[PDB]
RNA sequence: AUAGGCGGCG
């Protein structure tokens, strides 16, 4: 879980746009596979 | 040998005009009619293009009757197209001696008091004619004719000529943003310009028309169609702008009747197909207002035929020109409206190959395609997918933010029949984002990635 | 080169 901790520490920050970009890249990871293509735009 | 002297010419030939093979039938077309009906000062550029396309139809010997008739006409500068493109006929053919023959023209023509004195002169006259070539070989040559007509207009401010051209490249650059937000009238203060040098010039006056009312000006817009009516000048090109003047006004009928008699005039016309197109499209709106969505008897008859009248003409554009991505477009979205679902379809099928000059148009083809997919095809997947791929497209517009809130919906609907879905709790957190609603985003990927861990 | 109806447990 490092990047949800990346994530959060951006969010405490107020970054918010960092935070989701750190959470993105976790979750893009897991639904890479997702036939919808999410995965791959929060991997871009 | 002698052909690194042809590639030095300015002509047709070295101007590297974008012309695809399927575009070919309506240029031709195209060029006929402004031959026949454009009211113009020089008719010679339009018969070297023609000469051109012939030789891209491989009919060098028509293509040779074009460049007679252009010589036929002919300041004299622009004959030196007219002799490149001869230069270049010959060659083609293989008739090097005459090839050569006008070559020689051409430099000895090129010495008062040319700098590159072999080929290529460099005057106001070859650009505006660059120009217009560029302008008439379609959208993505745009952006170059704009250029050329803007050189000339650094130097001479008060050219008429280049500063029409200018202004209608600009007109059609502008048109191509209209979808995004955040456009601005880039070509209104040009036009003004253009009008004013070029008095008499109705084609210039109808674009003027069409700027202001797009600013919100209809009333001095309207008189502009009016003046540009009572006058000869393009009569056929001003009865087209009329149309879709008189028609986002909310006078279909009217637009109808101009663009019916410029029909007679121009049988082959995409622009009168596809506009004709809308007028009907907009008939079957009135219709389906006035009867709230059910119409009966009568009314059911009419709106029959005006879905039949709409294919017919969309059809008709796209048969003639097959990179018309909109008409395309307004064609599958009619078929839809028909019931016609695989011919719809296939509509998107050959749409989700073009490479558009707008790259908006791409975000209406994957968000229309989307709706179709949501509630014709009911498969959600594809929706998705094409709802995704136009919110990809990084361009800001009204139909991006369609496609967010599309998106919006159907994750909600997909939610509201299970919660726990990690693609739909990450998506409806990715909207979240695209609206920048950030703790709302934030809040739904944190319960992604903590649905995650609790699965595992 | 030819844009904008309404948009879904409507
Ligand atoms: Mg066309
Ligand atoms: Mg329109
Ligand atoms: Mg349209």
């Amino acid at each position: 879980n490092y990047w949800y901790l990346q994530g959060l520490i951006h969010k405490q920050n107020g970054d918010l746009l960092q935070a989701a970009k750190c959470y993105e890249k976790e979750l893009g990871r897991l639904l890479r596979d997702a036939p919808s293509g999410i995965g791959s735009i929060f991997l871009s | 040998q002698v052909k690194d002297s042809l590639e030095q010419l300015r002509c047709h030939f070295t101007w590297e005009l974008s012309i695809d093979d399927d575009e070919m039938p309506d240029l031709e077309n195209r060029v006929l009619d402004q031959i026949e009906f454009l009211d113009t000062k020089y008719s010679v550029g339009i018969h070297n293009l023609l000469a051109y396309v012939k030789h891209l139809k491989g009919q060098n010997e028509e293509a040779l009757k074009s460049l007679k008739e252009a010589e036929n006409l002919m300041a004299n500068v622009r004959s030196l197209v007219t002799w490149g493109n001869f230069a270049w006929m010959y060659y083609h053919m293989g008739r090097l001696a005459e090839a050569q023959t006008y070559l020689d023209k051409v430099e000895n023509i090129c010495k008062k008091l040319s700098n590159p004195f072999r080929y290529r002169m460099e005057c106001p006259e070859i650009d505006c004619e660059e120009g217009w070539a560029l302008l008439k070989c379609g959208g993505k040559n745009y952006e170059r004719a704009k250029a050329c007509f803007e050189k000339v207009l650094e130097v001479d401010p008060e050219n008429p000529e280049s500063s029409a051209g200018y202004a209608i490249s600009a007109y059609r650059l502008d048109g191509f943003k209209l979808a995004t937000k955040n456009h601005k009238p880039f070509s209104l203060l040009p036009l003004r310009q253009a009008v004013r040098l070029n008095p008499d010039n109705g084609y210039i006056k109808v674009l003027l028309a069409l700027k202001l009312q797009d600013e919100g000006q209809e009333a001095e817009g309207e008189k502009y169609i009016e003046e540009a009516l009572a006058n000869m000048s393009s009569q056929t090109y001003v009865f087209r702008y009329a149309a879709k003047f008189y028609r986002r006004k909310g006078s279909v009928d009217k637009a109808l009747e101009l663009l019916k008699k410029a029909l007679q005039e121009t049988p082959t016309s995409v622009l009168l197909h596809h506009q004709i197109g809308l007028c009907y499209k907009a008939q079957m709106i009135q219709i389906k207002e006035a009867t709230k969505g059910q119409p009966r008897g009568q009314n059911r008859e009419k709106l029959d035929k005006m879905i039949r009248s709409a294919i017919f003409h969309f059809e008709s554009a796209v048969e003639k020109k097959p990179t018309f991505e909109v008409a395309h477009l307004d064609l599958a979205r009619m078929y839809i409206e028909a019931g016609n679902h695989r011919k719809a379809e296939e509509n998107f099928q050959k749409l989700l190959c073009m490479k558009p000059v707008v790259e908006e148009t791409m975000q209406d083809i994957h968000f229309h395609y989307g709706r179709f997919q949501e509630f014709q095809k009911k498969s959600d997947v594809n929706a998705i997918i094409h709802y995704l791929k136009a919110i990809k497209i990084e361009q800001a517009s009204l139909t991006r933010d369609k496609s967010i809130n599309s998106l919006k919906k159907l994750v909600l609907r997909k939610l509201r029949r299970k919660a726990l879905d990690l693609e739909s709790l990450s998506l409806l957190g990715f909207v979240y984002k695209l609206e920048g609603n950030m703790n709302e985003a934030l809040e739904y990927y944190e319960r992604a990635l903590r649905l995650a861990a609790d699965f595992e």
